[PDB]
């Protein structure tokens, strides 16, 4: 039953050897799709009740 | 136009459809709900069994139970006449297909002609063996994930009583959905003062029980729940205190100091022995109940046996009080 | 047997040690100069009645015009955000419900519970009927989502979850690895890779194609109720009951962020996404909705229009309105 | 001095009515959480106690304090119909609430079932109609108005008007207004007191070994109603009965002292705590 461990202790090994990336570029990417995304958002920008369905 | 007549058919189906739901809004607020909530080998399957008595494919399941305890007796053995069928029972220990032949059947009488059974402490086994080694339907154990649902009439009202069960249910979640019910109706037994959990240390099989009570009174969400108590397997305690083995204060010591209670109706016939027990179990399990509550919870005790008696009526009796509080409390009037 | 944990100790300190290298900078830093959003206020548009039992879940439709809700009335019914009308009550065998699904088709509708068994009924056949009964399972469900109309991914509470096929109604490949009850999960956007919120405070990357986890994250403290994603594809938050949601990152392996005040001491029950991915609207327990920044950590709305606590929320595809239900057996959209 | 004082003591007596029996209807109708099947009394109550402090209260001060009436004989006839008409209604609300807690404590299992939205409705506008019959019927119609000297004098003159009134019609009423729910009323909570005993003892014998709430909320429900309505009923048959021992200062005291019954019904009744955090919240 020690093999359950055996299973344990190979999972591990696959998950550390794997590529990282720095913090910074990742906040940049978010930083930008959020900049580009910002205009098609309904709830931060409202829309005219014209054009409201709910309204 | 084309666009009024789409309209009208929606306003039609919504009518319809809300036409429905009126008529299930009455039989839903006419239903009182129980949870049997309890403790393994409690025997609360034996009343849902007897519930189902208001309103033979198990035969070959009952062999399959007699083999695991053979099995289990043999092997506890280790903790002559037939050693080669006791030898036989090894090599037959574990055969995951079926095990039909009559050899074996045979020879399982014969090794019995031992007192492994007698220390019932020291291992962990079926307590159905006994009545199978030597109702039929009630007595059998069946492990089954799900929720077994029965709805039974009585004096013109309608109880859905239901069991949950986990084979290793702990730490449970699903709790929280079980706000609205009536009454939780909690079964213990009265005869696992001197046997282990699971085969494990644990502890007294009783303490378990208790530690389970304990969480279950104090908890955010059955805050406002009253609970049914019963006192299950009567006929076994009886026996225990009578025999001189397994005595009663060496695994409980607090028993030394107690005394019976002022108040007593003892049953008819009964030493002032057995029934000292009696009581103390009871208060064991009421003294977590007095502390807290506020009001909002009470506890009723019972003692039973599941094989014999008849509780229809106490779950009926008591469940009116529980809705006459409730509106006691809410109009000042109490 | 020992001899194999000194190797654990040693591998559990190698991530430690090369997560640490590559924290360049803390998330706020960066955007620290960027213009806060202000204040969002919004109101109630709609109010949805007919339900005799609390809520558990819900599911916005493709079309963003339908929706399906649960409860323990042992009703399944479809409302109609526009017209306030219903249109289907679907009967059900069991009346303990904890989840519910909508297929982007939309032909077919899912459901399961304590039963242990998930059911799939057929909206466009004209009556409803059960289509089939995927039984091969141990515990209670938490979650179902669909992938086409022939796959369905399940969690339940025997920490396993499992990738099931409609067609022919077994299991197709099976998942393992967590330790205690699996409690919530979702798709990524192009349905290839899926989260696991677990009891033992860890969350799981796993892959539906190769059928093995990638990726493990231990930030939290206590049990997890909710999860969801970023529309990015790139970041999920989780949002645990130790009254605190956090957002991840799978490239940097990583916690960024955290959102928690002093004042709330209460669990969280279900989080979402906007449109942009900028507002991280999160359920609470104590009886009303609160309004995150996803990058600033500061409250900038409060929805206090429930008489109980708070068990689904949803954002629909067009980022047009948000739905919430509740206990009080009450559905609301704000906008 | 005095008088002019008298009156502005008055004043702030309606203002008080008007304003209780607002906030208890708005709040039951704003919230969702509020309604229920014994809050359509509650709000059929607050509704006559408000009509009565919005019709009867003002002008019966301005009739006190200036010595004629100035609209006219038809007009205050009118205000001693629509006056009858908010007492007689008042009263029996009560005894609607009594026989339903009673219906909700003795008989738990159908209270559920026998009581709905349509019952209650129904109830309501039964117990209306009955007190419409009573009060504008006979009062509009001239039936009661007595044949005296005094009597005729006062009701040929349009200077001013006063309460005169025929024995059949002053026993009748206040029979059917006041004795009738009065003994049913005492009855149920009787009943009821009898059942809370008998629970309360069951307690006490299940776990005691290890009553002033009801006798308290008791007295106050049937202590003020009585102190408040029964001398009035009691003085109303002796001063038909007998000659002319009361005069009409004790008489108007006496009705003046149980016009403010409707003043006190929102702080007796209606206290739990979701309508204190109603309140608070709006
Ligand atoms: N002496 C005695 N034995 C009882 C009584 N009621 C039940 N039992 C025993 O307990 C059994 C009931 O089944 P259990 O083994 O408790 O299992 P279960 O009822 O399925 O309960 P769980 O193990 O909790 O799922 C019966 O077959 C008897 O052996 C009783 O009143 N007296
Ligand atoms: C002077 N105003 C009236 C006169 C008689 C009367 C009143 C109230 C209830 C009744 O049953 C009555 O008969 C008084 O409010
Ligand atoms: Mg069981």
């Amino acid at each position: 039953s020690i093999a359950q461990a055996r299973k344990l202790v190979e999972q591990l090994k696959m998950e550390a050897n794997i590529d990282r990336i720095k913090v910074s570029k990742a906040a940049a990417d978010l930083m930008a799709y959020c900049e580009a995304h910002a205009k098609e958002d309904p709830l931060l920008t409202p829309v005219p009740a014209s054009e409201n369905p709910f309204r | 136009e084309d666009q009024r007549n789409e309209e009208k058919a929606q306003r039609e189906a919504n009518k319809k459809i809300e036409k429905q739901l009126q008529k299930d809004k009455q039989v839903y607020r006419a239903t009182h709900r129980l949870l049997l909530l309890g403790a393994g080998e409690s025997g609360k399957s034996t009343i849902v069994k007897q519930m189902r008595i208001l309103h033979a494919t198990k035969v070959q399941d009952i062999k399959n139970n007699l083999k695991e305890a053979i099995e289990t007796i043999v092997a506890a053995m280790s903790n002559p006449e037939n050693q080669f069928r006791v030898d036989y029972i090894l090599s037959v220990m574990n055969v995951p297909d079926f095990d039909f032949p009559p050899e074996f059947y045979e020879h399982a009488k014969a090794l019995w002609e031992r007192a492994c059974y007698e220390r019932s402490n020291e291992y962990q086994l079926i307590d159905c063996a006994q009545y199978f080694l030597d109702q039929d339907l009630l007595r059998c154990r069946v492990l089954t994930s799900g929720i077994f649902e029965t709805k039974f009439q009585v004096d013109k009202v309608n109880f859905h009583m239901f069991d949950v069960g986990g084979q290793r249910d702990e730490r449970r979640k699903w709790i929280q959905c079980f706000n609205d019910v009536t009454a939780i109706i909690f079964v213990v037994a009265s005869s696992s003062y001197n046997m282990v959990i699971r085969e494990d240390n644990q502890t007294n099989r009783l303490q378990e029980a208790l530690n389970l009570f304990k969480s279950i009174w104090n908890n955010r969400w059955l805050r406002t729940i009253s609970v049914i108590l019963f006192l299950n397997k009567q006929d076994l305690l009886a026996e225990k205190v009578l025999a001189g083995k397994s005595k009663i204060e060496d695994y409980f010591p607090e028993f030394a100091r107690y005394t019976t209670p002022e108040d007593a109706t003892p049953e008819p016939g009964e030493d002032p022995r057995v029934t000292r027990a009696k009581y103390f179990i009871r208060d064991e399990f009421l003294r977590i109940s007095t502390a807290s509550g506020d009001g909002r919870h009470y506890c009723y005790p019972h003692f039973t046996c599941a094989v014999d008696t008849e509780n229809i009526r106490r779950v009926f009796n008591d469940c009116r009080d529980i809705i006459q509080r409730m509106h006691l409390r809410q109009y000042e009037l109490l | 047997l020992d001899q194999l944990r000194q190797e654990a100790e040693q591998l559990k300190n190698q991530i430690r040690d090369a997560r640490k290298a590559c924290a360049d900078a803390t998330l706020s830093q960066i955007t620290n100069n960027i213009d806060p959003v202000g204040r969002i206020q919004m109101r109630t548009r709609r109010t949805l009645r007919g339900h005799l039992a609390k809520i558990y879940a819900m599911h916005w439709g493709t079309d963003s015009r339908l929706l399906v809700s649960a409860s323990q009335d042992g009703k399944l019914i479809i409302w109609d955000s526009y017209t306030t009308n219903k249109v289907h009550a679907i009967p059900l065998r069991s009346s303990w419900v904890m989840t519910c699904a909508y297929a982007p088709s939309g032909n077919y509708v899912a459901c399961g519970g304590l039963d242990n068994i998930c059911s799939i009924y057929n909206l466009k056949t004209g009556n409803v009927r059960v289509s089939r009964e995927l039984a091969g399972h141990t515990g209670y469900l938490s979650c179902c989502r669909f992938l086409d109309d022939n796959q369905i991914v399940t969690s339940s509470g025997d920490t396993t979850c499992a990738l099931w096929d409609i067609e022919t109604g077994q299991q197709t490949t099976t998942f393992t690895g967590h330790t205690g009850d699996v409690m919530s999960l979702s798709l990524a956007p192009d349905t290839r890779l899926f989260v696991s919120g677990a009891c033992d405070a860890s969350a799981k990357l796993w892959d539906v194609r190769e059928g093995m986890c990638r990726q493990t994250f231990t930030g939290h403290e206590s049990d997890i109720n909710a999860i969801c994603f970023f529309p990015n594809g790139n970041a999920f938050a989780t949002g645990s009951d130790d009254a605190t949601c956090r957002l991840f990152d799978l490239r940097a392996d990583q916690e960024l962020m955290t959102y928690s005040h002093d004042n709330i001491i209460c669990g969280i029950t279900s989080v979402s996404f906007s449109k942009s991915g900028r507002l991280l609207l999160a359920g609470y327990d104590d009886f009303n909705c609160n309004v995150w920044d996803a990058l600033k950590a500061d409250r900038a709305g409060v929805l206090a229009g429930h008489d109980n606590r708070v068990s689904c929320l949803g954002v629909t595809d067009d980022g047009m309105a948000v739905a919430t239900g509740s206990w009080d057996s009450f559905l609301k959209i704000w906008n | 001095v005095w008088v002019v004082g008298m009156g502005i003591v008055m004043s702030l007596i309606v203002l008080a009515i008007v304003f209780g029996n607002v906030l208890v209807i708005t709040a039951i109708a704003k919230f969702e959480r509020l309604q229920t099947v014994t809050n359509y009394f509650i709000t059929s109550l607050a509704c006559a106690d408000l009509v009565m402090g919005l019709a009867v209260v003002p002008f019966g001060a301005a009739h006190i304090l200036t010595k004629t009436w100035t609209f006219g004989n038809f007009w205050c006839e009118f205000w001693t119909s629509i006056d009858v008409l908010c007492v007689t209604a008042s009263i029996e609300t009560l005894c609607v609430i009594a026989v339903d807690r009673y219906f909700a404590i003795t008989s738990p299992f159908k209270y559920q079932s026998l009581l709905t939205k349509n019952k209650a409705r129904v109830i309501i506008l039964m117990v209306w109609i009955v007190s419409g019959l009573t009060s504008f019927l006979p009062i509009q119609m001239h039936w009661y108005r007595a044949t005296h000297q005094e009597a005729i004098n006062c009701y040929a003159e349009e200077t001013c008007c006063d309460f005169f009134t025929n024995q059949a019609y002053a026993i009748a009423s206040s029979i059917v207004s006041f004795y009738v729910p009065l003994v049913i009323m005492v009855f149920v909570y009787s009943r009821v007191f009898q059942e809370a005993k008998r629970q309360l003892q069951k307690i006490d014998k299940s776990e005691g070994r290890f009553e002033h709430k009801a006798l308290k909320t008791l007295g106050i429900i049937m202590g003020t109603f009585t102190l408040c309505w029964l001398p009035f009923f009691i003085v109303n048959i002796v001063h038909v009965i007998q000659d002319n021992l009361i005069r009409k200062e004790v008489y108007i005291l006496l009705n003046w002292i149980g016009y403010v019954n409707s003043g006190f019904n929102p702080l007796i009744y209606c206290r739990s705590p979701d309508f204190r955090i109603a309140f608070q919240e709006l």
